[PDB]
RNA sequence: UUUCUCCCAGUACGAAAGGACAAGAGAAAUAGAGCCACC
RNA sequence: AACUGU
């Protein structure tokens, strides 16, 4: 079957510059594993993203339906949603700016979380 | 259909392609997906699906009808579809 | 239930959203075949005199059973390229967006709080 | 003897056989999943299987604010404020995806419906998700919280001040003048409390249900 | 174990680190003053030594060493 | 500066060991980022603020690299 | 009732570039006929 | 401009 270990090994084969994997406890109602990936260029991002899905489709998953690829339009961030794992593939410079690893390592303590601000909705007159 | 008076209704209508989820043999209750025209406690006419896909479903069913008098094999009191989760079954965990 | 007008709250760290502004927000367009916008539905929001795509993450309309009814309308901005405008989301976000049809992994990859 | 509301049938022309069949499924399911006794105002933690997540369960804690439905389709709603966001989740008692039900704090509130807590101050509605279960006395009635919540500015989701709602858990005096109550009282409909045509008795039905439920056990 | 081997190997791991300038990387090279190391700077300096020789050095006495020969002695007696 | 500078040596060293014990992620990025974390933050901090940073790292150390897998 | 996506399949075809059918599945939308377990 | 079944 298609599992975490198989994909990461495939990620190594296609030479992902950055791979980060965060497991999630059952209490949180989200994916068991969240994965963050990197690639040098958009062309590399497209190639690696396609490779994982192509390997996924070939590697059993007959019970599971085909997985559509998200973010291919963006040249800097591509994300593929598999059954038990989600891999987000981006550029190294794009990776550090978003700091996805901080989000999951620090579930609610990430620094950029505080940077969010609010707005208003008052009656004009 | 339910009549609404001058405003309507009270017209014969048919709903097609309703699957059966379960049948209670003791009380002869059939559990059918979807809604059926008419009010509660209203008599309805039930016949095998006439859709082209289900042209010949009686081959795997009692061809003339089910005869309890024959008693070839006593049926369970409650008949369930495979997907249906029977009560008293373990709580479903999405694994 | 996001629809015409419908004062909304921009849950994002985007510069336009983050900066306070006097004008109440009048959402323009709902990116759906139907006219009603619910959680996970793309919408167009006017912020700071500019138009930016937004993704609904909460609504005050009564919802289906076994789900939490939010007390405020929450949205997240998404760029044209598909990447979120803001790098962080503060309000708790339902995790149903993952299974919802569409591209929601990026926004979920930006949502710290999940309920 | 605490008879759960769902077992009590409502008046109507529905076949009694349906209730008997529905009760059998309810009673059989209760063996699989234990449904603890609780009342509106009690804080509960409910374990439910997560469909969106894969092989993961979660527990949600909130104060029970409303009970609705009957039979196998009965549902209960518990409210809480999480990350400053008020959330109300309607849990169906007999849904197979509810793994377990825990009454963290078994208690009652002034009103049988706590929807007005949305208009009340957030602190009255804020409850810690990780709060541990508090002790309970079996040979006692559930504790009744008589604290009167303070409302937010006059514009509310519903006009609780009206006699129709007749909420006894709201500090109307602080936020409403006596004249405003008189305006609200214009909808008193005093004849309604005196009308015997709107009275439905289930005491005999409730008593009969108890033996049937215990007999199934 | 060879004391000279540790002395030049300890010096080697000190030499490996780039931030510190080995203007005078003697066997008695000091850290706080000779190398001008902050409280954190000495940390990674010990860490490079720890990696080479099997770590297991605790800081309770490591920050007291203050020179490669002193850690050399501490390495020598613990191996 | 720190409440105890000894924790830092134990804290930092374990991170490097975990990187060599961290298979699924890219070891190269983990090493550079972790060294940045110490260099970016520990240069200047206050005792109270430093306590939070070191405390989170200690839990980060003691919880299988804080969930990094 | 109509539309979109998927699948078939990066296959057929084609020097490459590029890129299908039909059959099947899933999503919606509207129209029509209904329904009240839930909201 | 808000307000409200306009």
């Amino acid at each position: 079957k298609f599992d975490i270990d198989m994909l990461v090994s495939l990620l190594r084969q296609e030479n992902a510059r950055d791979i980060c994997v965060i497991q999630v406890p059952p209490e949180m109602r989200y994916t068991d594993y969240f994965v963050i990936g990197s690639g040098t260029s958009t062309r590399h991002l497209h190639a690696m993203v396609h490779y994982l899905v192509k390997m996924y489709k070939h590697l059993k998953c007959r019970s599971d339906p085909y997985v559509k690829i998200e973010g291919k339009d963006a040249d800097d961030w591509l994300c593929v949603d598999f059954g038990s794992m989600v891999i987000h593939l981006m550029l190294p410079e794009t990776r550090e700016t978003y700091e996805l690893e901080k989000l999951w390592t620090l579930r609610s303590f990430d620094d950029q979380l505080a940077q969010i601000a609010a707005e208003t909705l008052p009656e004009d007159f | 259909t339910i009549g609404k008076g001058f405003q309507m209704g009270n017209q014969n209508r048919t709903v097609y392609g309703l699957k059966v989820w379960r049948v209670n043999t003791k009380h002869n209750i059939i559990y059918v997906n979807g809604s059926v025209p008419g009010h509660k406690n209203c008599l309805v006419k039930i016949k095998d699906s006439t859709l082209p896909a289900y042209k010949d479903s009686c081959k795997n069913l009692p061809f003339p009808t089910y005869f309890p008098d024959g008693d070839e094999e006593e049926l369970p009191e409650d008949l369930f579809d495979e997907s249906v989760w029977q009560p008293s079954e373990p709580s479903i965990t999405f694994a | 239930a996001v629809q015409k007008m419908t004062r909304v709250r921009v849950v994002d760290n985007s510069a336009l959203g983050s900066t306070p502004y006097h004008r109440p927000p009048r959402c323009i367009h709902v990116y759906n075949k139907s006219g009603v916008g619910k959680v996970g539905d793309q919408i167009l929001l006017a912020i700071r005199g500019q138009k930016k795509k937004a993704l609904i993450v909460g609504h005050r309309m009564p919802g289906s059973r076994m789900t939490p009814k939010f007390d405020s309308n929450n949205v997240v901005l998404i760029e044209d390229n598909g990447n979120p405008v803001g790098t962080r989301i503060k309000i708790p976000i339902p995790t149903s967006l993952r299974r919802r049809e569409g591209e929601y992994s990026k926004v979920l990859a930006i949502a710290q709080n999940f309920v | 003897r605490f008879l759960s509301p769902e077992f009590i049938p409502p008046r109507g022309r529905t076949n009694p056989l349906k209730f008997k069949i529905e009760r059998k499924d309810m009673l059989d399911r209760r063996k699989v999943l234990p449904i603890p006794e609780f009342y509106v105002g009690s804080i509960l933690r409910v374990t439910t299987a997560d469909p969106y997540a894969s092989g993961k369960t979660s527990q949600f804690l909130g104060i029970c604010i409303k009970r609705s439905g009957n039979g196998l389709g009965a549902t209960f709603t518990l409210r809480n404020t999480i990350e400053g966001q008020g959330v109300e989740i309607c849990f169906e008692l007999y849904n197979p995806r509810i793994q377990e039900i825990q009454v963290v704090k078994l208690e009652k509130r002034l009103d049988d419906n706590l929807l007005y807590l949305r208009d009340a101050l957030p602190e009255y509605s804020t409850f810690d998700v990780n709060m541990k279960p508090v002790p309970q006395e079996a040979c006692q009635e559930v504790p009744v919280n008589k604290l009167k919540v303070k409302m937010k500015p006059k514009p509310w989701s519903k006009r609780w001040e009206r006699p129709n709602f007749n909420i006894k858990g709201i500090r109307f005096d602080l936020a409403l003048t006596e004249e405003q109550m008189k305006e609200a009282q214009k909808w008193n409909k005093p004849w309604i409390e005196f009308d015997m045509m709107r009275e439905y008795d289930t005491s005999k039905i409730e008593a009969a249900l108890w033996e049937e439920i215990e007999a199934s056990k | 174990l060879t004391l000279d081997g540790i002395k030049d190997r300890v010096l080697y791991v000190l030499k490996l680190y780039d931030k510190i300038d080995p203007e005078k990387l003697s066997v008695n090279s000091h850290f706080m003053k000779d190398l001008g190391l902050d409280s954190l700077d000495q940390v990674e300096i010990i860490m490079a030594m720890e990696d080479e020789f099997g770590f297991e050095i605790p800081d309770i006495d490591a920050e007291k060493l203050m020179c490669p020969q002193e850690i050399v002695d501490y390495i020598a007696d613990k191996k | 500066a720190p409440w105890s500078r000894e924790a830092v040596l134990c804290l930092y060293r374990a991170l490097l060991r975990q990187g060599r014990e961290l298979r699924y992620t890219d070891r190269d990025f983990y090493f550079a980022s972790i060294r940045r974390e110490f260099r970016k933050n520990q240069k200047l901090e206050n005792l109270e603020a430093r306590e939070k940073q070191l405390e989170k790292g200690l839990v980060f150390l003691h919880s299988k690299l804080g969930g990094l897998i």
